[PDB]
């Protein structure tokens, strides 16, 4: 319901629509459970959610950094003094295949060791592509950034269920070549396919052209 | 051993904290950038290009959605009668959802400034006529006929000489709260003269409506969409 | 009315000073390759939907540009596209001519890269990619309106993330021609209106060592 | 499986193959358990693993520092408030022979006292050799750096099982006189002996000289 | 008592943290260094020396591995026929595993630059002949005979005058991921003329192949090997 | 790693502590003020009528 009064006359500053301010906020990108294997693998994926896929696909070539933060607790709030290990596998190194494989002790996969009772750990990741910028649209026939691996430290099964959440901020953003915004529902995470049996119009509908 | 204190506000994770962090790879050198043309520095430079309004958004046109981009003029219609009508709402639903300005104003809360609307005739070369593009200021009422619409603000568009014309909306504003404080007008199209056409040319034509923002259009308070 | 002369191929067009430059940049560096290639003519009917050509896939089987791309590895060039239409003063309609970098389609090799003939869109409201037609004018575009003008020229520079790339796998941009306002006429006139495309490469380099 | 496309044209910076960057990362060098004696002895040994033995034996004379870090927990993750003592015995001082011998209270063996609930302790050790550099290859007939000793503080047996891991970084590295890389499996940790019954060729094998 | 805060990122052990620490022995003085010749400041200065390629890596040569370092030319072979063939892959398996460049590129992920290959004749003084060293650019096909290989890039090596010759590969590249994006060529050896030899000298000879990198060969993204 | 100490008086919430805090919206710009007549700078100017 629209109403009449309270009009504004003073113009606003143009810093509110800078390209850095459009992606400045940090949001949840994944949720990783681990019930009572013992290891998980979550590769870095931006288009895991329908939100922020529609916002990055406004442009074509983007170049940025990242900043991750791992909030970790039990399935219901509480904390216990448990030691953890977050291993970051760069693009081009083999992933751990077991709870006690050789890749957990490789000297070139950097890790962090935190307890559950600490403030959450914060890691920054630089621009990793061999090209000059990422691209969400590749026309030819054949954007990986890495893979996080998380396990509980020990040679013995821990009697605790762990659920952690991953947050991600984006810094020093540059963009190129804008593009129309997608107005159709998604099907997969790789290709821009739509459902051809029905096409949802962009606008809503009204009865006649004269009834405003 | 300098004396330090811990104020309230330690050990908290604020999600909008713009600090620095330890790099995971200190020895790494990223690839140096090259010159790629078409760099966007601000989102308002996308808000100043003319995109197609969807004025003919009827209920029967959902099956063939290509007819929604243009609305017709005809020869059987009388003179002095209404052609089409729509209000200028880049935020709310309706015709402005199909532009690029109506999609970027779903990401924000407040905006204000001026717009401009550009029309374009797409008929045969041999036909001519006249239309009246009347604009009602905000807070007023819709004109009931041609004579009251002439007293307001209006341009006289004869498509026998110019195939395009522009109209400038002076000021809009919005403070959203589900209700929004919204001060906008109404644009109506009036048949000045009837459609006159020689022998052989077709009888119906079509108008395409383009819309874009002005220099002084700003917005604030970023907000995630539905 | 002027008459251009590039190489051993001359065309006759109006010297029209209303060209568009894609993003304001001229094609620059990092014998018979600079001429005027003219593709086939597509016939605009009353129920046509649209056409597209992928670059530089359209010029891989034509001329010395076709054999240079099939031998050298690396490739880099700009372009200059000229689209014109030929209709009398009793027809009506409008075309939208716009380029689109990294055009990815949506549901074979005979459809994504059709070659020199081009292909036809099936759902032109969503461009066969899920993006709506009404916001296409954020790209470098030009309006062809049969009432007034019969010409449209775009200057397209090289847009890629790497300074050199292959010419048989990648396709930089696809050019789109969509009839927004349909064609209409009375009976007894010519039912099919031709559309003619003309390409001319600017600042082409090959360093593939063949 | 090798493929064709995605070639690179811009050269990379030469800081990626500096001698400091080749050893810059910190990796695990030992694993020390202690079940429910009570003391352990782990002397400083670089060639404890097959990895980093092949990397230091590229050169002949090296000179560096060290930096150790002691991550300590239970056999399954959890932590209990236990006090610990890490004693560093320099080269030339007698090692502790019992849980309560006289060497635990010697004033010239520096120690650290940490609890299990703290962040891990970090110690740096200087260059200890009487010569100008270490050497992994000595031809004549006759490289010690010290010995760490770890026990639980008290006059009473603690009812907790302890497993700790030791990490080690290398700083301010200089190298001399390069040497061919070893391509045969190891047998012992002192001598470069191989198995003479079979010799593994360096390359792989193909059928003919013309089949590329 | 200055006010301080504790941001997220405290009490964590980052393994690549290049900080400072408390020394265990503050009063100790280390031994001052002396001048030892042969100091290595960068690993690329080991990558620019010629080591022996293992071209003759057959399946029968695993018993006597001393024959793997050289491949023969003979007198009974016809003219215009192939002698040996190998591709230039310092990363992947094959002949380049036996060099020092092929062992340092197992410690990294990406590399690019130019190489150079040097051959050396080891026959008697009284014999002579000619060989053709043909290099195929990347993305092409292997030549099927002598006449198509002559049209590419090739040197003409007569070992009656020069006992050694060099060949320069222009550019290689690799981005590893188990699959790698790899752009390299193929080097083939062609019998230009047959082997001509007087009375008393032996009939078979041997070629040794040496390989080394150029000035502009760089690499990045250190990675621990298998 | 500079050496610091924690004196008594940490981790306490003093209600009259006039310190600074982290803003919840760092990118926000508030509305610039205009000239409204009748500004009160001190309460004694109401005590003198």
């Amino acid at each position: 319901n629209l109403i009449e009064t309270r009009c504004v006359l003073n113009h606003h500053s143009t810093q509110e629509t800078a390209i850095g301010n459009f992606f400045s906020r940090a949001g949840l990108v994944s949720i990783i459970t681990m019930p009572t294997d013992g290891y998980v693998n979550w590769d870095i994926d931006l288009m895991g959610y329908a939100q922020l896929r529609r916002k990055c696909e406004l442009f074509t070539y983007m170049r940025f950094d990242a900043e991750f933060t791992f909030v970790v607790a039990k399935p219901n709030g509480v904390l216990v003094p448990q030691l953890l290990q977050y291993m970051y596998v760069p693009p081009g190194a083999p992933k751990p295949t077991s709870r006690d494989s050789f890749a957990w002790q490789t000297a070139t996969n950097p890790s962090v060791f935190v307890k559950m009772t600490d403030p959450p750990a914060q890691v920054s990741v630089p621009f990793m592509s061999p090209a000059s910028a990422y691209q969400w649209f590749y026309d030819g026939y054949p954007n990986m950034m890495g893979t996080f691996s998380i396990r509980t430290v020990g040679t013995e099964k821990s009697p605790h269920s762990i659920t952690l959440r991953v947050y991600m901020r984006i810094k020093h953003v540059r963009a190129w070549i804008p593009r129309p915004l997608r107005n159709q529902p998604y099907l997969f995470k790789t290709n821009p396919n739509y459902k051809g049996n029905d096409i949802k119009c962009t606008s809503t509908s009204r009865d006649k052209i004269t009834t405003l | 051993g300098i004396p330090t204190e811990l104020k309230p506000g330690t050990n908290q994770f604020l999600t909008t904290d713009d600090g620095v962090s330890a790099p995971i790879l200190p020895g790494f050198h990223p690839t140096p950038p090259i010159h790629i043309p078409g760099e966007v520095h601000n989102l308002l430079e996308i808000c100043r290009v003319e995109t197609i309004l969807e004025v003919n958004n009827l209920k029967t046109n959902e099956t063939t959605p290509m007819q929604r981009l243009c609305f017709p003029v005809s020869v059987q219609s009388k003179t002095g009668e209404l052609c089409a009508a729509f209000r200028a709402d880049p935020g709310r639903d309706g015709p402005w959802q199909s532009t690029i300005l109506g999609q970027l104003c779903r990401y924000y809360t407040q905006w204000s400034g001026s717009l401009e609307v550009t029309f374009m005739f797409a008929g045969s070369f041999m036909a001519t006529g006249k239309m009246l593009i009347a604009y009602t200021p905000p807070g007023g009422n819709v004109p009931a006929d041609r004579i009251t619409a002439m007293l307001g603000t209006h341009v006289i568009w004869d498509f026998g000489l110019q195939s395009s014309v522009t109209l400038v909306v002076p000021w809009i504003s919005n403070t959203h709260y589900y209700f929004d404080y919204y001060t906008t007008g109404i644009i109506t199209i009036w048949y000045q003269t009837n459609y006159v056409v020689p022998i052989g040319a077709p009888t119906t034509a079509y108008i395409v409506a383009l819309a874009a923002a002005q220099d002084n259009f700003t917005m604030k308070l970023c907000k995630d969409t539905e | 009315v002027a008459q251009l002369t590039i190489g051993n191929s001359t065309i006759t067009t109006q010297e029209a000073a209303n060209i568009v430059i894609a993003y304001g940049e001229w094609p620059e560096y990092c014998v018979s390759v600079n001429r005027f290639f003219t593709l086939d003519t597509k016939s605009w009917a009353k129920d046509s939907k649209g056409w597209y050509w992928k670059f530089p896939d359209v010029l891989t089987e034509v001329g010395v540009f076709g054999q240079n791309a099939q031998f050298h590895y690396l490739y880099r060039s700009g372009f200059c596209v000229h689209v014109q239409c030929n209709a009398s003063k009793f027809h009506q309609g409008a075309l939208l001519v716009a380029v689109l970098p990294e055009y990815v389609l949506g549901t074979p090799y005979a459809t994504t890269q059709p070659g020199q003939v081009g292909a036809v869109l099936t759902h032109p409201y969503v461009l066969d990619a899920g993006i709506p037609l009404s916001q296409l004018t954020v790209c470098p575009h030009q309006w062809i309106n049969l009432r007034t003008n019969n010409c449209a020229t775009i200057i397209v520079p090289y847009m890629n993330t790497v300074p050199f790339d292959s010419a048989l796998n990648h396709c930089n941009f696809g050019l789109l021609v969509i009839p927004v306002v349909p064609l209409d006429f009375n009976a007894g006139a010519t039912s099919e209106i031709p559309i003619t495309v003309t390409i001319a490469p600017m600042c082409a380099e090959f360093a593939g060592l063949r």
